[PDB]
RNA sequence: CUUGAGUCUCGUAGAGGGGGGUAGAAUUCCAGGUGUAGCGGUGAAAUGCGUAGAGAUCUGGAGGAAUACCGGUGGCGAAGGCGGCCCCCUGGACGAAGACUGACGCUCAGGUGCGAAAGCGUGGGGAGCAAACAGGAUUAGAUACCCUGGUAGUCCACGCCGUAAACGAUGUCGACUUGGAGGUUGUGCCGGCGUGGCUUCCGGAGCUAACGCGUUAAGUCGACCGCCUGGGGAGUAC
């Protein structure tokens, strides 16, 4: 329907449970006729200043093109999944497929 | 756009120059041959007697000098020359 | 009394005290370059001793 | 300038962001670094999204 | 008693005073002064002179301890803003690092209203 | 504005680069003001102030040169 | 009938509005550790805070309010006004070629709606600030200015009030009349040359009592509305 982009960020020692999120999102998004244009992953890096008393995260970026409902759960989703340390959902104009600089 | 991003090539404080003056202040003269690129060189320096010196006696438009670098700020794009240095230590 | 006090010194003070007073540079009454130079002069080393002040 | 006909600043672009903010981490006006009205604007957001997301800092004291 | 080596000096210049304590590097004091304390009184508790009395009769307050090392830390817009950083030197610590740490709201609490004299 | 002392360099040219290092970041500029509340009506008027002076520091520079004394 | 007015197609810039999330800096508090005699404040002082351990310094927690830098004689809005970041709903403007309607327009007494800050009602909330109020100073006196505290209020929801130097002290719409330097936002053709919108400063003719205004007119005209008729008494009384 409409394009995004996730950049959600997840707690270090939880990365063994990242490659899971990125299966079960990806499978919500395109079970509603979604589609995932890109879906790079930077994989702890380090943060210019602490959170929650943590100098590293596991970043994923990830692009849609999904309806609300589920941009919307997704969200949500995030909210409630504690591992999760940090979110984000930009609108985009377009797809954007090319890969990113990271 | 390009010569800012790369200024390590002349950074080093002890690293000295021959540039031409553009133009004089009263504070000054600003020594411009690296183009796109010009120092200032403050009225503190360019001698020995403090600011007993205007920047018209010691130096006229259109001449060159020797000058070390001493501070480039990379950003806020500004960089300190000095002219009573590349000459005497009385 | 009998003769004039050396113009470049008082030109020097001048400039020292609208310095620490806080006045423009550009208030400068001197377009002598020579004078204009011991006032300047002057009002740059008073900007300094101002920030020690209260 | 950010003038390489570029068409939307990227806040990801870490690499250039760097170059148009000081060593504490404030913005650099348009007028030090010659950009254009509207690739600072771009420019100014960019930094405040990386900020969140902690690419790049708020400050040096912290 | 227990020697250190190496300690952190902050410096709190106010405009009316200028507090002054060495800490170790967790943040836990081990003397003090202020130009209060060094025996200025008003007029002349607020200078840069009464400041440096005040670091230096600091680092004879703390010779008990290990010296050597000592990264200093400023704060505020006194008139005690170097005059200590200078006493620290001469009182023979050697400094490795020093920082301004003086705190600025990013918008923040309405200020009080202006002095109408 | 945090300078770490280099390799063998003197005090009083670490000190110089500290005060430098604040000076170009504008901080007893930025305490100053804040010292106290303005009205966003003063802050406004004197942003006007700035800008119809600033102007007229684009003027001297061409008119000068017009002119002549003696 | 197509030149005024409008509709559609593709894009652009924007603190325009409404709702909901969230992030860093800082202040105040609460709980700990370190540590010891002053802190705070002023022109100078004192009230105040502190050996029941303050101030300073480090760690943890709570809570509200505002959004440094970017930031500009920048931008948006009918005006009042609007400034972190992110999604949801939503208004207006502007341009490029095309197509479409065919004077459908301009103005507007009464009417209707929006309308800063203070203030009022009900229910929340309360860090900082601060009318009232209290104490300390100053002074011949000081119901003030200055200092120490500090309650309404400032914040949120809904409902009232209808006012401001609500100002460009300049009603709205259209036409015409030498120039110069900028700012911001589109688009043509070759980093030069054009063509649109909005905007800042300067000045020519003209106009003006003068100051000044000057293609964004206070110039030259046309359409409609609002308003003035010596000063007090009075924007008051009934
Ligand atoms: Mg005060
Ligand atoms: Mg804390
Ligand atoms: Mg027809
Ligand atoms: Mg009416
Ligand atoms: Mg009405
Ligand atoms: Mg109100
Ligand atoms: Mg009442
Ligand atoms: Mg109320
Ligand atoms: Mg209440
Ligand atoms: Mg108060
Ligand atoms: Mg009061
Ligand atoms: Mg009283
Ligand atoms: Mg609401
Ligand atoms: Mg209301
Ligand atoms: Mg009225
Ligand atoms: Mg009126
Ligand atoms: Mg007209
Ligand atoms: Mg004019
Ligand atoms: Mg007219
Ligand atoms: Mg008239
Ligand atoms: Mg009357
Ligand atoms: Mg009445």
């Amino acid at each position: 329907m409409r394009h995004y982009e996730i950049v959600f960020m997840v707690h270090p020692d939880q990365s063994e449970q990242v490659p899971g999120m990125i299966e079960r999102y990806t499978a919500a998004i395109t079970g509603a006729e979604g589609k995932i244009h890109r879906l790079e992953d930077w994989g702890r890096r380090q943060l210019a200043y602490p959170i929650n008393k943590l100098h590293k995260a596991h970043y994923v970026l990830m692009n849609v093109e999904a309806p609300q409902e589920v941009i919307d759960e997704l969200e949500t989703t995030f909210r409630f999944n504690d591992a999760v340390i940090r979110s984000m959902v930009m609108r985009t104009k377009h797809a954007v497929t090319e890969a990113s600089p990271m | 756009e390009d010569p800012w991003v790369a200024i390590a090539k002349r950074y080093p404080e002890g690293t000295k120059l021959t540039g031409r003056v553009t133009n004089l202040t009263d504070y000054g003269c600003f020594v411009e041959i690296e183009e796109g690129v010009e120092g200032l060189v403050h009225v503190s320096e360019m001698d020995w007697t403090n600011k007993n010196i205007h920047p018209s006696k010691v130096v006229n438009v259109g001449d060159v000098v020797e000058v070390m670098v001493l501070d480039i700020d990379e950003e806020r794009r500004r960089i300190s020359l000095g002219l009573k240095q590349c000459k005497a230590n009385p | 009394k009998r003769q004039k006090r050396d113009r470049l010194e008082r030109a020097h003070q001048r400039g020292y005290q609208a310095g620490i007073a806080g006045r423009s540079k550009e208030m400068c009454p001197y377009q002598t370059l020579n004078q204009r130079s011991q006032w300047l002069g002057g009002w740059r080393e008073a900007m300094a001793d101002r920030v020690v002040m209260a | 300038f950010t003038a390489e006909g570029v068409q939307e600043i990227d806040y990801k672009d870490i690499a250039t962001l760097k170059n148009y903010i000081t060593e504490s981490g404030k913005i650099v006006p348009s007028r030090i670094t010659g950009t254009r009205a509207k690739y600072q604007r771009q420019l100014a957001r960019a930094i405040k999204r990386a900020r969140y997301l902690s690419l790049l800092p708020y400050t040096d004291r912290h | 008693r227990k020697q250190v080596s190496d300690g952190v000096a902050h410096i709190h210049a106010s405009f009316n005073n200028t507090i002054v304590t060495i800490t170790d590097r967790q943040g836990n004091a081990l003397g003090w002064a202020t130009a209060g304390g060094s025996g200025f009184r008003g007029s002349r508790k607020s200078t840069p002179f009464a400041a440096q009395v005040a670091a230096e009769r600091c680092a004879d307050a703390v010779k008990e301890y290990g010296i050597k090392n000592l990264e200093v830390m400023v704060k505020g817009p006194g008139p005690g803003r170097e005059s200590t950083i200078r006493a620290l030197n001469a009182a023979g610590f050697r400094i490795t690092n020093i920082t301004d740490v003086t705190p600025i709201p990013h918008x923040g609490c309405r200020p009080p209203k202006k002095r109408r004299v | 504005p945090v300078i770490k002392v280099r390799e063998n360099e003197p005090f009083d040219v670490a000190l110089r680069r500290f005060k430098r290092s604040c000076e170009k970041a504008g901080v007893l500029a930025e305490v100053r003001r804040r010292e106290f509340y303005e009205k966003p009506t003063t802050e406004r008027k004197r942003a006007k102030a700035s800008a119809v002076k600033r102007h007229a520091k684009k003027l001297a520079r061409e008119n000068a040169r017009r002119t002549r004394l003696y």
